[PDB]
């Protein structure tokens, strides 16, 4: 069973994804227009997920699907009797 | 020789160091291995999930081989005229100073093989 | 706290090599000065995701055979002392502390304020990145947590911040004692190619280059100064010869040891004397 | 919505507690006969139980004790990504 | 950026050594000091258009047999850290940019200025040969081309400039991170005449010297020594000797790594607090 556990959000982020090719963003140009696309989840073009970055700038393509990414953690210890 | 193993290497494959005609005993930390685990192609190494962060080793045979590091002795010869309408010059046996292929290791050759079948009974 | 400066060396140098090898664009950039022959066959063999061929490192004298088509050596070498302080004296603690961590911690949101949540216990709060806490903020830390005022700062309800910290180990109070020593640590690679060799040699002075950013060797292993050898070769018995370019690394640690103190004042006999 | 999972073992060791007393090894004698004791698990006569470490022989004494109750104390770090649409 | 000393040696070396080689003249005014027997014979062997005999330069420990009428050989010797700066900043930039590149381009004529048409873009103009443009000319540079008012200037549309300018890689911006390196280079020529030999080292010398106003030294390898050892008998186990005196080339340069940047401020929230 469990002796102890702690959940923490290392990172919390908004992924940017195509919805035909459906690869998500990599690199993109000077106005971040995309220029490149990748399989990959992680390492996806992403910003913080947070409302005064919303506020400041969805602006650059009408492929309108973002996707909140939310990364947790856990630590935990077990004490497993024999 | 040994090996370590990590999630990188399970997939491409182990690079050998030495060749391979076949493998005498596996081995890791949960013991021996079986032949239904592991997997030789083209002189690499592979190895299922089980052993991700395990360590293995092996005890292997490989084919003798030589170059010549220095040709010594290096010609004999003989005018041969008995028995012989005219003089004949002939080059007796070369003496080479061979030296083992450990530093680096090639293949064997790709001889061409013949559709001879061995050991053929004629009638 | 004992430097192994060679077990550090290998720590940065394995994950750092193979993500540099990972991608191509970093090893271009690398590789700009080279002719395009050595650059690309070298590429071929072992840049990329999917290289067959692959590199290796480790330390020297090792009973089993090693890989001499690129490899990684490693030595210890010699050390020196060179600076001292009055009574072996380098610092003093109230509490005992460990290494420096970097964790990032989005940020939550409690009753009263905004906290972030680590993995361990908090010694000493380095910093917090991008944020300058006033005294309207209130700052305080709280064992696992640190937190802030949530009324005013209510727009930074998920701030993705990370922090750099300080590990608690225990609330004993002590002197630490040691002095500076000046090591020298030796690294070469090996390889029967001599082309190989020196983008070997290049690649490892880019990563001693990028290792100047790290944490730990801005804290323990400051005054890095590098030095290279002649190619020689290293063996002529074999059927080919082995080439390698032997690299000097010095650094500065600070070899000390805590001593802890028992004696704790809290009470005061102020009394006088008559005749 | 669990998008990719991920775990870790920092640590796994084996620690023994009395079966009456309560309390966690932490020290012995040149017999091997318990000399001290805590109620702390952080702080207790950890025997090492990784892949290499197995078949120890330092505490063959203290195992066949039946007062005693080994434990495997194991550390673990999972990773958890959530995609959560918009 | 990484500096490989050998490649560009070599490669400063065999176009110009065959430029000096192909005329009497040059070879004439370098060997004013030496006697008639030896100057006359080695112009007969190796110099002229038409020279049946030819010098070759490489790197050592070829693996196959190397021409030791006359041939220069070059090892890498050794190197040294010898200064830093603070945090190992060497520069800082806000566009990439690569190598300095020389190339000439004849004036232009568009409907409202002259301008020069170039290989590749431009991240910064340093230099446009006998051209010193005022404010009336308003110097312009748009990517590949560079340009300025066409009315006043009406009497150079054919002027048959040259230009010295850097590439454009990227709008990014970034650190330059590195220290300075005092590297060591050997170079030796190898002749079982040693007459050969003498003439050989004196045109390496001149070929040195000649070097100096290359721009890649004059921006990248500053702050050249060179030294000098006796002639000796390189072997002694053939028929006859091998004879080679050499030579010890000293350099500085700058081991530098680009670290990119990817904060930028582009709006400010100044707003006051209550109590």
């Amino acid at each position: 069973s469990i002796e102890k556990k702690e959940e923490v959000i290392a990172h919390n982020e908004v992924v940017f994804r195509s919805l035909t090719q459906g690869l998500y963003v990599k690199e993109v140009d000077i106005y971040s227009d995309v220029v490149s696309y990748t399989k990959d989840v992680d390492e996806a073009l992403a910003m913080p997920n947070t409302i005064n970055f919303k506020n400041s700038r969805l602006i650059m393509n009408l492929d309108l699907e973002p996707l909140n990414k939310i990364q947790k953690v856990i630590y935990e210890t077990h004490l497993e009797g024999l | 020789m040994i090996y370590f193993v990590n999630k990188d290497r399970i997939k491409k494959g182990i690079p050998l160091y030495y060749d391979v005609k076949e493998i005498t005993y596996i081995a890791t930390q949960d013991g021996t291995v079986y032949e239904e685990d592991y997997e030789i192609k083209n002189n690499r190494l592979y190895l299922n999930e089980k052993y991700e962060n395990h360590t293995v080793t092996l005890k292997i045979l490989m084919t003798l081989r030589y170059v010549v590091s220095d040709i010594l002795k290096e010609s004999r010869y003989q005018y041969t005229k008995f028995n012989q309408p005219k003089s004949k010059f002939e080059n007796l046996p070369q003496k080479l100073l061979l030296k083992r292929e450990d530093v680096i290791v090639l293949q064997d050759p790709y001889k061409v093989n013949d559709g001879i079948e061995e050991d053929l009974e004629i009638q | 706290a004992i430097t192994s400066v060679d077990s550090y060396l290998l720590s940065e140098i394995k994950p750092r090599l193979n993500t540099v090898l990972e991608n191509c664009y970093i090893i271009d950039e690398v590789l700009k000065d080279f002719d395009y022959q050595t650059r690309e066959s070298f590429k071929e063999a072992f840049c990329g995701k999917n290289a067959q061929h692959e590199v290796t490192v480790g330390f020297n004298f090792p009973k089993f055979k090693n890989n001499y088509e690129a490899h990684y050596l490693i030595q210890l070498g010699q050390g020196q002392e060179t600076k001292n302080s009055l009574g072996s004296i380098q610092s003093s603690y109230f509490e005992a502390t460990g290494d420096t961590l970097v964790e990032s911690s989005t940020a939550i949101r409690e009753d009263d304020k905004l906290v972030f949540t680590v993995s361990k216990p908090i010694g000493e709060l380095i910093k917090v990145e991008d944020i300058e806490f006033a005294k309207y903020d209130n700052l305080q830390v709280e064992g696992n947590k640190v937190s802030f005022k949530y009324q005013t700062n209510e727009d930074y309800e998920n701030y993705n911040a990370n922090i750099i910290f300080t590990e608690k180990k225990n609330d004993s109070k002590g002197l630490v004692k040691g002095f500076t020593v000046e090591e020298q640590v030796t690294v070469v690679g090996l390889s029967f190619n001599v082309d190989v060799a020196r983008c070997l040699d290049a690649v490892l002075k880019m990563i001693l280059i990028s290792m100047r950013d790290s944490i730990e060797e801005q804290q323990t292993f400051q005054l890095q100064n590098l030095s290279f050898g002649d190619i020689a070769p290293i063996i002529e018995d074999g059927d080919s010869m082995i080439f390698g370019r032997p690299t000097i690394i010095k650094y500065t640690s600070s070899l000390d040891l805590d001593y802890t103190i028992t004696q704790d004042i809290n009470k005061l006999t102020f009394k006088e004397r008559k005749d």
